[PDB]
RNA sequence: AAAAGACUUCA
RNA sequence: CUGGUUAAUUCCGUUAACGAACGAGACCUCAGCCUGCUAACUAGCUAUGCGGAGCCCUCCGCAGCUAGCUUCUUAGAGGGACUAUGGCCGUUUAGGCCACGGAAGUUGAGGCAAUAACAGGUCUGUAUGCCCUUAAUGUUCUGGGCGCACGCGCGCUACACUGAUGUAUCUUGGCCGACAGGCCCGUUCAUCGUGAUGGGGAUAGAUCAUUGCAAUUGUUGGUCUUCAACGAGGAAUGCCUAGUAAGCGCGAGUCAUCAGCUCGCGUUGACUACGUCCUGCCCUUUGUACACAC
């Protein structure tokens, strides 16, 4: 456990390796059921305003 | 998950050969112990209360009969009416006993 | 259907007895005596058996390992 | 009398169709249409707007495609009919617009280019 | 009403469980759903959603190819459909469902890519990306029946049904079911 | 009317030798034009003739 | 009864077309093979043996479905059409057809029977008689598919 | 915040 | 130099510069260049006949430059599509995305790619400075040579159901033939049982024709018979951004002969596309003991 909310937007790259363009992790927030932050991983940039679903995440 | 070994001069490794081999077919066809009833009962006539319909080629399989080897029991089958086929091209098709 | 060798007797060995059908254990035998024939005969195809050389001609510019032995380490 | 020609083309293929309407029989070089294009799904690409529409007994089309192969023909065949019916009834404007019509295509095969293999696909040394 | 399809299967009534892949299995298009083949260009465009779909396009377009060799689409086309029948007839129910439970139970969660960085190489588990799950799924079905086929008397068609009736039905007999909890295990475990 | 074309196309590395890629397309068309008369009189065979404009063109009075 | 038909000796999937016309050539007086067959006249697998309903007849038939859309169509016409010849890999082929033998023993029998004639140089063209069984024929059949 | 070394003489 | 943008010193905005060339783009090219047409008919459609067919109703064939037009064919013009129209925050020019529609700012593939350098390569695709030379490394022929214990390379074919095979879906007429010739005129479905086989065609022998004087180390096709290695391939590598990889065949040149070569064409037709996160590269920056050059 761990929910699993309809979309979420990118709150802050969370640091991680870069130097110019950012493959690592990042720390999400779930857009509806707000108040959950974990870090979920990724490939590739983002930018903050971007929405995805993180999908089950679990 | 691996291949085999590697060559030497000349060469090849492979490694593998089979299960085998038997169900040889058509010849025990003739003779009467796969063709009297057994294997039409048991493999065609047990199949079918399970699953109503299946396809020749997955009765095939689990039966571990040969296609041509119950093409035969099957075309048996359907002249008595116990089973009913339909049809495709590629020899494969649906077998079913009553509909029902 | 039938086959029978025939012309006038004369030809000593080889021939061809009107293709040998036949064929299996009498054509695997006198495949034998045409190996062995050439080379008595002193015909370039006889010669190249005891060589050991394949006879009807390949490219060579590589694969004939076959032909007379495994890949033999380097060389010389 | 009835028979308007509007002609599509996209493809290889040219397919010339002048409809006098009645029953729903579909010709191909003057050929029933099933049976000269026996077994394939992509026959049944054509037969779509001669059921979905609810005009059933509206179109008996009379076809003819010449040159290139059994894939290619669909395409084409199904454009013509709907471009037509479009001019005259502006109400089935909503027959032609939303159950596709109009591509070139414009990707029949490309140039080859030296070097290539296939044409593209540069040796694989040098 | 009259549901095309190869003449014999509706599409509307297929329900995919999952909310978020939901959005990416496209099983209606600008007026409604077919499948009768073609392709059409709409390229890359990332974030969002992105692209129109169809699984049974992808599907008997995974299975031209894997594996391997000679064959075609028409031949493709036709395994598809063949196993989609035999798929039925082994169901009972729409074929075009029970791939739809195939793919959502052979697509993973969370994948696991290769980085080196300083001294060495870790991999810390990433995102699959809703289309990279549907693929990765169709895939480890299709080389399962491709697998299958190459080393059993039974006909593709059957084998491709075999194992998509086994990854819908979340059998450890699939390869693809296999994969995908194998591939989620190391993901899950690597951090 | 001006029917069909006539192409040789040869493309040669042209070359080093080694030369095997970067390789060439000069494409050459020579095209045909094919022109009547309803009525092939004595009078339009002369007058045709005297004053022919080709300067490239080369146009073959013809025959049975 | 006759509208299936008619058309049907054209449009319909030739494969119940030429089972359904092997068996009406079967009645005919003629078949004459003198012996010209055996020596290796097909594919592979391919001597006539087999040919009694398999090659003879869907052969005679054959040409019968060809000739009345086709025609003028002559021996070359009918050589090729099953075949290959194929430019060689050099590893296969392929098989090898022959044709002239072949092409050449179904039109004599048919012109004997009064079904092809043959132009000085378009070759041999239906008759109203050949139109008359192939076309009387193709009635059964578009029944039988639909 | 870097695994990793060489590379004949004269022109 | 900078600021931004882009395949692009591409364009803009700044600037001790103001220009200017040359590449790029533009251009001629082809892919869909189409489209309604102007142009003519190869041809297509369509009309009318007529030989018939089902039983002018429906259908095939050809008839007359017989009638006209057209997707074919064909050349032109225009159509181009251009930010002209409408959108969105935004130093500012912009970028990003989306629509009409045959299709949008790099519509696409590279054929049209700069100079200079590389003692690169070619003296034999094409001359030739000079030296072995000089009624010879000329001649005009007859014969022979492009073997493979072994390694690299391109490439072609298989391992098996995306299967196998059979049937069905310079040339010719037609009489005689098994390929191979020599003339008289002129996907359907029987099979396949997933089997190193009905896989695979390697090899070797017998032998017939043809190209050619000749087929033997050096023609091809092949009656027929041997039935090889190989169970999908390592250390590893190429190439690929959707009509592209890949797969199927053929034509053209090569050419007395020729596996398959190089080249193009059309057809069947996939996946991935976000980025610079080993290699080549760009400009700027800093250091430099080096200067045919890590």
């Amino acid at each position: 456990m761990d929910t699993q909310v309809k979309l979420a937007v990118v709150v802050k790259v969370m640091g991680r390796t870069g130097s110019r363009g950012q493959v690592t992790q990042v720390r999400v927030k779930f857009l509806d059921d707000q108040n959950r932050l974990i870090m979920r991983n990724v490939k590739g940039p983002v930018r903050e305003g971007d929405i995805l679903t993180l999908l089950e995440s679990e | 998950p691996p291949p085999s070994s590697k060559p030497a001069k000349s060469g090849g490794g492979k490694q593998k050969k089979k299960k085998w081999s038997k169900g040889k077919q058509k010849e025990k066809v003739n003779n009467s112990v796969l063709f009297d009833k057994a294997t039409y009962d048991k493999l065609l006539s047990e199949v079918p209360k399970y699953k109503q319909i299946t396809p020749s080629v997955l009765s095939e399989r689990l039966r571990i009969n040969g296609s041509l080897a119950r093409q035969a029991i099957k075309d048996l089958e359907s002249r008595g009416a116990i089973r009913v086929v339909s049809v495709h091209s590629s020899q494969l098709i649906y077998t079913r006993a009553t509909n029902a | 259907f039938k086959v029978p060798d025939w012309f006038l007797n004369r030809k000593k060995d080889y021939k061809d007895g009107r293709f040998s059908q036949v064929v299996s254990n009498a054509v695997d035998m006198k495949l034998r005596d045409d190996l062995e024939r050439l080379k008595k005969i002193r015909n370039h195809r006889g010669l190249r058996h005891y060589w050991g050389v394949r006879v009807r001609g390949q490219h060579t510019k590589t694969t004939g390992r076959r032909g007379k032995t495994v890949g033999v380490s380097k060389k010389r | 009398a009835v028979s308007y020609c509007k002609p599509g083309r996209g493809l290889i293929k040219v397919n010339g169709v002048p409809i006098e309407l009645i029953r729903p029989e579909m010709l191909r070089l003057k050929a029933f249409e099933p049976i000269l294009l026996a077994g394939r799904s992509r026959f049944k690409d054509i037969d779509m707007r001669i059921r979905v529409r609810g005009g059933g007994k509206t179109s008996q089309i009379y076809a003819i495609r010449q040159a290139i192969a059994k894939a290619l023909v669909a395409y084409y065949q199904k454009y013509v009919d709907e471009a037509s019916k479009k001019e005259v009834k502006d109400i089935f404007a909503r027959y032609d617009r939303t159950l596709l019509v109009a591509d070139p295509r414009r990707c029949e095969p490309k140039k080859f280019g030296g070097r290539g293999a296939r044409a593209r696909f540069q040796k694989s040394y040098r | 009403q009259v549901v095309k399809l190869f003449n014999c299967w509706s599409f509307e009534d297929v329900q995919v469980n999952d909310i978020s892949l939901a959005d990416y299995l496209a099983v209606s298009s600008t007026k409604h759903a077919t499948y009768l083949p073609h392709t059409a260009g709409r390229y890359s465009a990332k974030r969002f959603r992105k692209a129109q779909c169809p699984l049974v396009e992808r599907l008997t377009n995974s299975l031209m190819m894997h594996g391997r060799n000679n064959g075609k689409k028409i031949m493709a086309v036709r395994i598809v459909k063949h196993a989609m029948e035999i798929i039925h007839l082994l169901t009972d129910a729409n074929p075009i469902q029970v791939i739809v439970d195939a793919i959502i139970n052979s697509g993973p969660r969370e994948d696991a890519t290769r980085i080196g960085s300083a001294g060495a190489v870790r991999r810390q588990a990433v995102d699959i990306s809703p289309l990279r799950r549907v693929n990765q799924a169709i895939y480890l079905l299709t080389t399962g029946a491709r697998e299958s086929a190459f080393r059993n008397i039974k006909t593709i068609a059957e084998c491709l049904a075999d194992e998509l009736i086994n990854a819908a039905k979340g059998s450890s007999n699939s390869y693809a079911i296999k994969k995908k909890d194998e591939i989620e295990r190391v993901a899950k475990a690597n951090r | 009317m001006p029917t069909k074309v006539l192409h040789i196309t040869t493309r040669k590395s042209p070359c080093g030798e080694g030369t095997n890629t970067w390789d060439r397309f000069e494409m050459r068309v020579h095209k045909r034009v094919i022109d009547l008369v309803s009525s092939a009189d004595v009078v339009k065979q002369i007058t045709s003739i005297t004053i022919e404009p080709g300067v490239e063109v080369e146009v073959t009075i013809s025959d049975q | 009864m006759a509208d299936s038909t008619a058309r049907t000796v054209k449009d319909v999937n030739p494969h119940e077309f030429v089972k359904a016309y092997s068996a009406h050539l079967k009645r005919s007086g003629k078949m004459e093979l003198p012996e010209w067959v055996d020596i290796v006249k097909t594919a592979r697998f391919k001597e006539l043996p087999p040919y009694d309903p398999d090659w003879y007849y869907t052969r005679a038939a054959s040409i019968a479905r060809k000739i009345y859309l086709r025609q003028g169509i002559g021996v070359g016409g009918f050589q090729k059409i099953y075949g290959g010849r194929q430019r060689n890999g050099s590893r296969p082929p392929h098989f090898c057809k022959s044709s002239g033998a072949i092409s050449r023993n179904i039109l004599q029998q048919l012109q004997k029977m009064g079904i092809i004639d043959v132009d000085p140089k378009g070759g041999r063209l239906i008759t109203s008689q050949g139109r008359r069984d192939l076309d009387q024929v193709a009635g059964r059949v578009d029944v039988t598919i639909a």
